[PDB]
RNA sequence: GGUUUGGCACCUCGAUGUCGGCUCAUCGCAUCCUGGGGCUGUAGUCGGUCCCAAGGGUUGGGCUGUUCGCCCAUUAAAGCGGUACGCGAGCUGGGUUCAGAACGUCGUGAGACAGUUCGGUCCCUAUCCGUCGUGGGCGUAGGAAAUUUGAGAGGAGCUGUCCUUAGUACGAGAGGACCGGGAUGGACAUACCUCUGGUGUACCAGUUGUCGUGCCAACGGCAUAGCUGGGUAGCUAUGUGUGGACGGGAUAAGUGCUGAAAGCAUCUAAGCAUGAAGCCCCCCUCAAGAUGAGAUUUCCCAACUUCGGUUAUAAGAUCCCUCAAAGAUGAUGAGGUUAAUAGGUUCGAGGUGGAAGCAUGGUGACAUGUGGAGCUGACGAAUACUAAUCGAUCGAAGACUUAAU
């Protein structure tokens, strides 16, 4: 367990970060939030290997109701993408891809920043 | 007279033969070994130098206590022994026994025997007065503002100093402790586990230390 | 509440034997030929933590 | 079960079978042993099992009678050699596992 | 746990129905009490008739406590209420009946006249 | 004696804030309880008086602003006092020393009490000392890791009931012992969560209104965590255990032995013993910055001719990083690819308590089966898939003088 913020706002912040990282496959953040969203998104790639309806009814909670995506002028929803695409790369592997890179600090707040990716 | 080391792992339930529930501590005397024998001839006191956890051989480019610096290895090669992490002594023992470099297996102990123990206490930070010492808090309402703080230190414009023995917020934890007059329940040599009535100052996987009681009644 | 006395030029300085700051970790790059800080990224050229795995 | 695998292995002996396996909401005649006055006797207690907590020897239940208008509820460790025998009679149906809604005499377990 | 200014029911043929716990005899300023512990009580109401009256003050012996006792076998017990019984240092009551069952550990304190009467020793 | 009511007017008027209570205690002994004793108009139990002794303990409530005091019910006892009638840069602010109003009164009157009464603003971000905890630097004639002695200091120090000895001793009887042994509890102090129960905001389930996911279904957001019922780890007291001891050394009051000065008697001057919870020693803890800087085991062991000295390195530790059994920060500890340190995965415990969908029975609300189902934060093993990469820093080459081989 770990605290960035209050209860609610933390949670929604994590549905947000984890909603991203798949839209973009990597982001730049402070280290702490990357650790927590790592745990989450690890659990979601563990989910999207199974692929049952119920699995969608568990990825529904955390991930958002929609966030549109276009690669080839295509319509996706960050859910179709997950169970349809992502896990189909890392089936032969366990969950637990995500890696972290202690990039550098930040002039404003002195906070360490990183580049967490699933690529 | 005797004594060993061990590790608090956990507490459980266990029944007497009259049906009396009896609480219990678990302790593990795994890999106890004697290393060195400190005579009065040289040092000025007769005692026994001991070791508990097997650790590993010399470094090559290596690092912390999982492995072993040379001098430890220089001490454990001595009596045909593997290097050990926790070393502790035991005075008040029949030093005529315990040749340098053997084991102190649980069989020295026996059910029914009485013992004390020793161990570090638990982690606790800057704790306020009433949690460190058990002082009594102050009023809530009726308008007060003195809820928890330690009260008036001292006397007056005379007796200006503040005496040393007062009671203030400092750490609460790390302390050697002893718990006289516990009893033993059982000795399972299979897992090399022992069981001790009552409860002991320790955290899980912490250090625990034992010896035969002194205040038997004599 | 307040000071009663003037804090002299000595104690104001002895008090400041600890506002120094530590020599940060440093080491040359493995194939970016320059210094950076340990268990971190280079910020250059192509990123070199074990070699390039990034652009920025 | 494992908490550490050293505790579990050595507490093995105090464990025992002859335990009717069930769920809360059971009427239950507990034929229990007693000694006092040096009289080697037994008793019998009845009622509804509120609780069943804990794994291992710590395991436990809690029963309940309403003798003489006065509520009573007793809780034993499960594996006591101070118990002789157990008899489940009925078997209940409930949407709770802990039963602390129990108060006065409209409490039909159904 | 039973203590000062605690109101209880009763069990006997008194003419009284509830009491008040002034003091909780023992040691040097005990605060508490449980099963078996004699106490010094008074009377805050009454059903009509019966020997005892309002304003009276007498001892009592606690039984039917709501945070029951731990038996050394590792078994516990819990009632719902609190109660007491009136007494005269015969360690035998005034009353003629006992409603409301009893807790047995009274027996260690050598009380048997009320244990003769109680459904049931429990 | 200098705790009271007083006398004095020596500090204080460019401010020394006063009563009482809360938290905190600390001390004296002219002892309130326990311990030991002497005397007795002490038969015994209970007692009265005097002596030694301050090691510990010395309660809840009613009543008033209350010291005081009366009372209830307990208790072994419910001490007397000092510390700005302890403590307000720690708290209260009920009376009293502000303004309003009013009652009796005195005054021709404004207004004032010998008084009474309803109400009435309490600031201070701690520089120094002191104190509680805790890290750096240097030193202890080379450098390191471990263990440990313990001059000193601190802490603990309380006590009832009951069975027996013995219904014996004692006394006519009523009544009713020392001594000693034995179990059992109060309060207090420490340690812990296996139990009892508490909390437990990324666990579980039910559920009200509303908005959204294009709709039904199933979900999410918000509303004190929206409320309600449970509740793992962890933290916890009312829970769980444990403890004060036993014992010895020297002692005061006191009791003696031998014995003179003083042929006797004489406890004392020469001498010998004896004797309290008191002193000390033992019990728990800290502790070599005890500058008297300790002792033991083990380890590292060059080249440069400045001769004195210099060097990058050796053993080792750190910088850096993952993390808790530790944590305000720093420190301590587990660990760093020649690896299970943390995460994740797979198992498991425990917890919640019958997922979704599907079918079936229902006009439906809903039930049954599929199924001790699904879910699961901290707990337990295994699993290198990811993250502790490559690396740099610091650190000796052992002064002299005697006396030893
Ligand atoms: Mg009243
Ligand atoms: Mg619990």
């Amino acid at each position: 367990r770990k605290l960035g913020r209050t209860s609610d706002q933390r949670k929604a912040m994590l549905r947000d970060l984890a909603t991203s990282l798949i839209i973009s496959e990597r982001i730049e953040t402070t280290e702490a939030r990357a650790k927590e969203v790592r745990s989450v998104v690890e659990k979601l790639i563990t989910l999207g290997k199974k692929g049952d309806l119920a699995s969608r009814r568990n990825a529904a909670k955390t991930l958002r109701n929609v966030e549109i995506l276009n690669e080839d002028e295509t319509t996706q929803t960050a859910l179709q993408k997950l169970f349809g695409e992502i896990a189909e790369r890392y089936t032969e592997r366990q969950g637990g891809y995500t890696r972290i890179l202690k990039q550098g600090p930040r002039r404003g707040d002195g906070a360490e920043s990183v580049i967490i990716e699933l690529v | 007279t005797k004594g060993i080391l061990g590790r608090k792992i956990g507490m459980t339930q266990v029944f007497g033969e009259n049906g009396e529930l009896i609480p219990v501590t678990v302790v593990e005397a795994k890999e106890n070994v004697v290393l060195q024998k400190k005579t009065v001839e040289v040092d000025g006191y007769n005692a026994i130098q001991v070791g508990f956890e097997d650790k590993k051989a010399y470094k090559k480019d290596a690092k912390s206590n999982k492995y072993a610096n040379k001098p430890a290895e220089g001490h454990a090669k001595k009596a045909d022994a593997a290097p050990k992490r926790f070393i502790r002594e035991f005075r008040n023992v029949d030093v005529d026994a315990y040749e340098v470099g053997q084991e102190v297996s649980v069989d020295t102990f026996v059910a029914g025997d009485v013992i004390d123990v020793t161990g570090v206490s638990k982690g606790k930070g800057f704790q306020g007065a009433i949690k460190r010492h058990g002082q009594s808090r102050g009023p809530m309402s009726h308008g007060s503002h003195f809820h928890r703080a330690p009260g008036s230190v001292g006397m007056a414009s005379d007796a200006s100093r503040v005496f040393k023995g007062q009671k203030m917020p400092g750490r609460m934890g790390g302390n050697t402790v002893t718990v006289q007059n516990l009893e033993v329940v059982q000795v399972d040599t299979e897992n090399k586990v022992i069981l001790v009535k009552g409860n002991v100052p320790g955290p899980k996987k912490g250090l625990v230390e034992i010896r035969t009681s002194i205040k038997k009644g004599n | 509440a307040v000071p009663k006395r003037r804090t002299s030029k000595t104690r104001k300085n002895k008090r400041r034997t600890h506002f120094k700051i530590s020599v940060p970790g440093m080491t040359e790059c493995p194939n970016c030929g320059r210094e950076y800080k340990l268990s971190h990224r280079v910020c250059k050229n192509c990123g070199s933590y074990n070699g390039e795995e990034v652009a920025a | 079960m494992t908490n550490h695998k050293l505790i579990e292995a050595v507490t093995k002996s105090q464990l025992r079978t002859d335990l009717p396996s069930f769920r809360p909401g059971d009427t239950l005649r507990v034929h229990v042993r007693i000694i006092e006055g040096t009289r080697e006797r037994i008793q019998v207690f009845e009622g509804v099992v509120i609780k069943r907590r804990g794994g291992g020897v710590s395991e436990t239940f809690t029963v309940r009678k309403i003798s003489s208008g006065v509520g009573v509820e007793r809780t034993f460790p499960l594996h006591t050699p101070k118990i002789e025998k157990i008899e489940v009679k009925r078997r209940g149906k409930v949407r709770r596992a802990k039963l602390y809604y129990l108060r006065s005499l409209r409490g039909k377990a159904a | 746990m039973i203590q000062q200014e605690t109101r209880l029911k009763v069990a006997d043929n008194s003419g009284a129905r509830e009491v008040l716990t002034i003091k909780v005899l023992g040691g040097s300023g005990r605060k508490t009490a449980n099963i078996g512990d004699v106490i010094v009580c008074t009377v805050k109401n009454a059903t009509p008739g019966g020997v005892v009256k309002k304003g009276d003050v007498v001892k009592a012996v606690i039984v039917r406590t709501k945070s029951g006792v731990r038996r050394n076998d590792g078994s516990y017990i819990k009632f719902d209420e609190n109660a007491c019984v009136i007494i005269r240092d015969d360690k035998g009551p005034r009353g003629t009946r006992i409603f409301g069952p009893v807790a047995r550990e009274l027996r260690e304190g050598n009380f048997m006249k009320i244990v003769s009467l109680a459904p049931e020793v429990l």
